[PDB]
């Protein structure tokens, strides 16, 4: 202000040395200042003196500071263009004739940074023909200007407005085949908003396409890599589907400039059906173009419903048809490979309606020679009965269609795939809902009236063996052959399985258990085996080991039973708001309780009710405020429960949003309506006596039940499918617990289990940002995620957990991090930063994890004499301590001690465990000191709390256990047999199994009746394993391998003999996997259930929870791969000499080199799965900056681990890089000495 | 390996420790992992300039002991 | 007067060294005898930073003395 006076009378003077000072005085005060500081700034005499200065010719100095002085005043205060905008006419009188050509340059950056706000002033200035008058001598910046300034001012155009743009439109077109991605991006985004402004005059869309700018646009669209971005490609797109509809001219144009190859090679690729992968708006814009190149279906007939549930083409297609016939021939096919492939109420509709066209349109010979490697009755009779009023109908006039135009063909389908079925059941089983309702009766009467009126070895046969599986009567082996038969070697429908009972009869035959049935369970489940797999008849068991090899007619059943639940599934996927989330708040009201009056009353009213906040918020505003007391006070503020909230007879957790806790317990009225929420203040040891352990559990018998788990709620006509599939997925898992004798091995492994519908339907729910911000995830998505998780893959039970295990911010987080394509959704997290010491690492780790360890925030940590801070020491300390946790010393687990590799000072000498099938923990007997179970408990209670942390942070550990280990987190410890000693001891479980191979033929011959007492004893005795008996092994009831763990009471005097092995055997499996490691394993559970609990691992299985806590597995790199997701710029574009260099040394490593290269960059060991390419921040590697005289060759690289920048030096050779990339990697680790 | 100073309105002396090839958006980064600010309303100046995004600092001849500025916007 | 300095991992460099030396001379030694350049460097005796722009005096570092050296390279 006091200074701003000084320099207005500065500027208003007559020495130009005086006005050269004062402007830059101004420009330097501009800058620093801000919309606070530089309040009271005066703009109605600064800006008319700033313009009468730039109105001169005498200088070309003192006008790059008069520009950039207006410039900086809208840059800082951005109100002063009401004042600014007086001097466009200056601005446009010096671009009109050019004499400093930076002078031109400001006025560019002026004017685009005026636009944003006013351009219907530059529009009617004329700006916008001379801005491009002199637009080939400028730089790339100021052209870049230039093309903003021009689509910003074709904005908000005018019809009665045109000479503006008529003259230099040609320039636009000509440069719209540019080779730099900034002015293609603005010349579309011009061309897009006229095409959109004058959408209702055809003349002038004419006038703008003609017939350049489409060849243009469709070269640009083709040009892989693209040059457009997705935003821009959905918006050209859209462009093309308006021009067409508006004119049908132009589509005739397109239509005869084979528009078609182009839509071909954008759906499918290549001109040689694999889809490439697009984002859905994409797939509806580009089926919005194929639909409305089409011709349009007429008002009347059979149509003219679809006015209740809301030419030049034709010309064409009268004349020669051989253009048409190529479009449909070459558009059919993706058509209808798009309409089976995606979920979504959009892209099916306008398919369906696409369809209808191209079916209405052509003739008998085209459907005829379209429609034959494909499977539309199945399609029909699927859609039609659906509950959605839109669907049924335009199936019913796609029959009428087909049916007209091709009786003979479509007339055999159609009854053995159930259309008339449907038909049938329609036609005999507050207006417009009536007026269609009629209409869709009307229809389906008279199109069974006449089509299917008065009227099949396959589903007679198939009733014929199905109503010998009953279970009230015997049917020997001759139905099963029957049916797999009928299943492997016909052409069976998915209708005709649900006509004739087989699903249910065979879900009874299965699961049934009761004292009526003429069959028991264990031999129908035997027949059942030996017919579908090569399992051996019942009491036909051999004496050698059940090892099938055929499992094909159990796959072609698996099969069809998911073709058949894919066919026959209703399910419904809710997408679409976020504007009017985060602007609208809620209301609420606060009445207290009846039954209890301590605390004051309210009267206040409205309570300020944020959608997002948590009760714990409410909670702290009542303490605040004073109502918690039996002035705004902190002591109370700075965890104990006071006060508590109710609603009805529904307790309200802590860890609840308002939103969820009105719309479950108490929509239009969530948000319009008042609630209220009330407040008111808060054994004789037969194991070790006798000898007896525990009954070994058979998983497969709780899997085996006909009604429906409590878990499932929904109603859908697929529920049966559902449950055979689920018994014949535990049949496959558990098989050889049913015999006495066999190998573990799954019959069909659960890969192929997958359905190929449920799953997209799955990935499509989980990606609308609305439904993971609030939490409106359908009930049968997480019902099924937790009873039948082998339809869906790894990824997405991922990213399931992650939405529904946690808080929504996470959940932002996690969708944000997988899709970056995207009222703007914006997440808020807290984060605590501790700081350690790399000298007593576990005592200060066990310190954090008790104090922060359990909270509800990022954990950040920093160290002492380091400046490094962020994601990168995070990970450090995690990568450290899960080493740290398998030193010898502390004698957790099993396994050698060996010696790491390139340790640190300190680290080397230093002996740690490994093993090379994982980690399990060693047994304790029952003389164990206090004080060693004590201490092993705790550091395994500290690994459980640091596990569940970590899985919550998104952060990745490296611990390799067993499975096992797994087994026992999942609670499933009761079902560990002797092959699970394989993958604890591989020496003692070949005894076991030796011995095992004893015990049966033992009880073989003692099974023999014909024999005495002596000759019994004599061959008992006789019995020998590999020279030596039972007796001459000399054994005792110590757990071999470890001298010290007594089996039972006196199991040192006590020999192993024939008559007592059985026991023994038993007994040390307990030992081994049960009883000597309970303890150590409870205290991880109570560690790992202090953060949040076990019971959301259910969506996994034992062999899956390596890839969720630990990294992918490890594979070898290849060039292929690394120049995809590498990203090189600054000085290192594509296709250079160091990054070839680079590219081949990596893809040569022995996954020690790639460990060390990996921690040195990254700052883990270990890669997320999917390997580079699910970097979040791709590996930027860019060329370090060196001086003249030392040479760029003698120095190291450089990296920043927050964000993969990696920075290399130009080598002269692939020898030093070698070398110099080695010592880097190796020498310089464990340090953030630069940040 | 340079350090420089970046300084804020109400007075502080922020030491970063970086490299000539650094872009100015991880300094921005950076900045926010320090202070708290977002890296959108940071707005760096440089001898009387506005500093850009997808820039490095060797293109402004930024050296050692060289003072930047932190101004805010809102 | 022959001071050893020590890696990280396990390597152990001998150097000669003069009295009156500043720290440039010792780490132009170290980049002569091993490669690594005098600007990456970082030397720590006992548990301090050896600044530059003093001597080896200063710091009471006498004969058959273990210097730590540390490289300045990640962030």
């Amino acid at each position: 202000s006091s200074k701003a006076q000084q320099l207005l009378q500065g500027l208003q003077a007559s020495d130009e040395s005086q006005q050269l000072q004062a402007v830059i005085e101004m420009c330097q005060l501009l800058v620093m200042g801000n919309e606070e500081t530089l309040g009271g700034f005066p703009v109605k005499s600064v800006v008319p003196a700033l313009i009468t200065l730039l109105q001169m010719e005498h200088n070309f100095d003192i006008m790059n500071h008069a520009c950039r002085a207006l410039t900086y005043m809208m840059e800082a205060l951005p109100r002063s263009s009401a004042v600014v905008v007086d001097a466009i006419p200056v601005f446009l009188e010096k671009l009109q004739v050019i004499q400093c050509i930076d002078v031109a340059e400001q006025a560019l950056t002026a004017l685009e940074m005026l636009s944003r706000r006013h351009s219907k002033a530059i529009l009617q200035a004329g700006g916008l023909a001379d801005c491009l008058l002199y637009l080939e001598f400028f730089s790339i910046n100021a052209q870049r200007n230039a093309l903003a300034i021009a689509a910003n001012c074709c904005q908000s155009i005018t019809p009665d407005e045109f000479h503006f743009v008529a003259d230099s439109l040609p320039l636009l077109t000509q440069r719209l085949t540019h080779q730099d991605k900034k002015s293609v991006e603005s010349t579309c985004l011009c061309f897009a908003r006229l095409v959109d402004n004058f959408q209702h005059e055809e003349n002038l869309l004419q006038q703008v396409a003609s017939k350049d700018l489409l060849t243009n646009v469709q070269q640009l669209l083709v040009v892989t890599p693209p040059i457009l971005s997705s935003g821009m490609f959905i918006m050209v797109v859209r462009m093309f589907s308006l021009m067409c509809s508006n004119c049908p001219t132009l589509a005739v144009q397109l239509m005869k400039q084979n528009i078609a190859e182009t839509l071909h090679f954008l759906l499918c690729g290549a001109s040689n059906i694999d889809l490439v992968p697009r984002s859905p708006q994409e797939l509806y814009e580009l089926t919005s173009l194929i639909c409305e190149l089409m011709p349009c279906l007429p008002k009347e007939g059979i149509f003219a419903v679809d006015t209740m549930l809301k030419d030049a083409r034709a010309q064409l297609m009268k004349e020669d048809p051989e253009l048409a016939k190529s479009f449909i021939k070459t558009l059919f096919g993706v058509l209808y490979e798009v309409y089976s492939s995606s979920a979504g109420p959009a892209v099916r509709h306008k398919c369906l309606r696409a369809i209808l066209r191209i079916i209405y349109f052509a003739d008998a010979e085209l459907l005829k020679d379209v429609l034959k490697n494909h499977a539309v009755s199945s399609h029909i009779a699927s859609m039609l009965s659906s509950q959605d009023l839109k669907i049924v109908v335009g199936a019913l006039q796609m029959a009428e269609i087909l049916m007209q135009k091709l009786p003979d063909i479509f007339s055999v389908y159609f009854r053995r795939e159930g259309v008339m079925h449907q038909v049938k059941h329609l036609a005999e089983s507050s207006n417009n809902r009536e007026k269609i309702k009629g209409w869709i009766k009307e229809q389906a009467h008279k199109f069974v009236e006449r089509y299917f009126s008065s009227e099949l070895n396959v589903l007679q046969r198939l009733c014929a063996a199905t109503e010998q599986l009953n279970l009230q009567v015997d049917g020997g082996a001759e139905c099963l052959v029957e049916i797999r038969s009928i299943v492997s070697e016909s052409d069976v429908s998915s209708f005709e399985i649900q006509h004739s009972g087989f699903v249910k009869q065979l879900l009874l035959y299965l699961t049934s258990k009761s004292e009526k049935d003429a069959v028991s369970r264990e031999i129908r489940l035997k027949r059942f085996l030996h017919v579908f797999f090569s399992s051996p008849l019942p009491g036909e068991e051999p004496i050698g080991r059940v090892e099938p090899v055929g499992n094909a007619p159990l796959l072609a059943l698996v099969h069809k039973m998911n073709n058949c639940l894919s066919q026959m599934e209703q399910f419904p996927v809710k997408v679409h708001a976020l504007k009017f989330f985060n602007t609208h708040q809620l209301k609420c009201q606060l009445q207290r309780h009846p039954d209890c009056a301590n605390v004051k009353q309210w009267k206040g009213g409205p309570v300020k009710i944020d959608p997002l906040a948590l009760v714990q918020a409410i909670e702290r505003y009542l303490v605040v405020r004073g109502y918690g007391r039996v002035e705004i006070d902190e002591s109370l503020a700075a965890v104990r429960h006071r006060l508590q909230f109710y609603i009805g007879e529904h307790l309200l957790p802590y860890n609840m949003t308002v939103y969820q806790a009105v719309r479950q317990f108490s929509r239009a009225g969530i948000w319009t309506k008042t609630h209220t929420i009330w407040y008111k203040p808060v054994k004789h040891d037969e194991l070790w006596h006798d000898g007896v352990c525990p009954s070994v559990s058979n998983p497969l018998e709780v899997y085996l039940i006909p009604t429906p788990p409590e878990n499932i709620t929904f109603e859908d006509p697929s529920l049966d499918v559902i449950l055979l599939l689920r018994v014949l997925h535990a049949i496959s898992r558990y098989w050889y617990y049913l015999y006495d004798n066999a190998m573990c091995k799954e019959i069909i492994p659960t890969s192929e289990f997958i359905n190929s519908k449920l799953t997209a339907k799955a990935n499509r729910q989980l990606q609308d940002p609305l439904v993971i911000m609030t939490g409106n995830i359908p009930t049968w998505l997480t019902e099924l995620g937790k009873t039948c998780p082998f339809f869906f893959p790894f990824d997405t039970r991922q990213m399931l957990f992650y939405v529904t295990a946690f808080d929504r911010d996470r959940a932002m987080q996690r969708l944000l991090d997988t899709n970056p394509e995207i009222s703007r959704v914006a997440p808020r997290l807290d984060r605590k930063k501790r700081t350690v010491n790399r000298e007593e690492l576990l005592k200060q780790a066990e310190s954090v994890m008790q104090d922060l360890g359990s909270s509800r925030a990022m954990l950040e940590i920093q160290y002492e004499n380091e400046v490094g801070t962020g994601l990168g020491p995070t990970l450090e300390f995690y990568a450290l301590v899960s080493q740290e946790l398998q030193r010898a010393d502390l004698g957790l687990w099993r396994g050698e001690e060996v010696t790491l590799s390139n340790p640190k000072g300190s680290q080397e000498g230093t002996k740690y465990i490994q093993n090379l099938q994982g980690l399990f923990a060693l047994p304790f007997g029952r003389t164990a000191k206090p004080a060693h179970i004590a201490k092993v408990k705790m550091k395994f209670r500290f690994l459980g709390k640091l596990m569940a942390k970590a899985i919550m942070d998104f952060r990745l550990v490296d611990l390799p256990l067993g499975l096992p280990f797994y087994k026992w987190m999942l609670r499933q410890e009761t079902s560990l047999t002797s092959h699970d000693l394989f993958d604890i001891d591989p020496v003692v479980a070949r005894s076991v199994y030796h011995l095992e191979d004893i015990v049966r033929q033992k009880k073989r011959l003692e099974q023999d009746k014909s024999q005495t007492k002596e000759s019994l004893q004599y061959a008992l005795e006789t019995l020998t394993m590999n020279g030596c008996s039972v007796e001459d092994l000399g054994l005792d009831f110590t757990l071999p391998g470890f001298p010290n763990i007594e089996l039972k009471k006196g199991g040192k005097d006590i020999p192993v003999t024939i008559h007592n092995l059985e026991e023994y055997l038993r007994l040390v499996i307990f030992w081994a996997l049960n009883e000597g490691v309970s303890r150590q394993f409870d205290s991880f559970r109570d560690g790992f259930e202090s953060v949040f609990p076990l019971s959301h691992l259910q969506y996994f299985y034992p062999e899956e929870l390596d890839q969720l806590l630990c990294g992918s597995k490890a594979d070898t790199w290849d060039a292929k791969t690394l120049m995809e997701c590498c990203r090189p710029d600054h000085g290192y574009t594509h296709d250079s000499r160091a990054v070839k260099f680079l590219f081949e040394i990596l893809s040569s490593f022995d996954n020690e080199q790639q460990r060390l290269f990996l921690q040195f960059v990254t700052g883990s060991p270990r890669l997320p799965v999917g390997g580079f390419r699910s970097l979040n921040p791709p590996l930027t590697i860019v060329r370090k900056t060196f001086e003249s005289t030392e040479n760029p060759d003698d120095f190291l690289p450089s990296v920043m681990t927050c964000v993969n920048y990696l920075k290399l030096p130009d080598y002269s050779s692939i020898e030093i890089m070698r070398e110099k990339l080695l010592i880097a990697a190796r020498e310089g680790q464990q340090s953030f000495h630069l940040s | 390996p340079m350090q420089i100073f970046v300084k804020t309105l109400t007075g502080k002396t922020i030491t970063l420790e970086v490299e000539p090839s650094d872009t100015i958006e991880n300094v921005k980064a950076c900045i926010q992992d320090k202070e708290g600010i977002p890296p959108d309303q940071q707005r760096l100046i440089f001898a009387g300039k506005q500093l850009e995004d997808g820039r490095t600092l060797s293109d402004y001849n930024i050296q050692k002991e060289s003072t930047l500025h932190l101004v805010l916007r809102l």
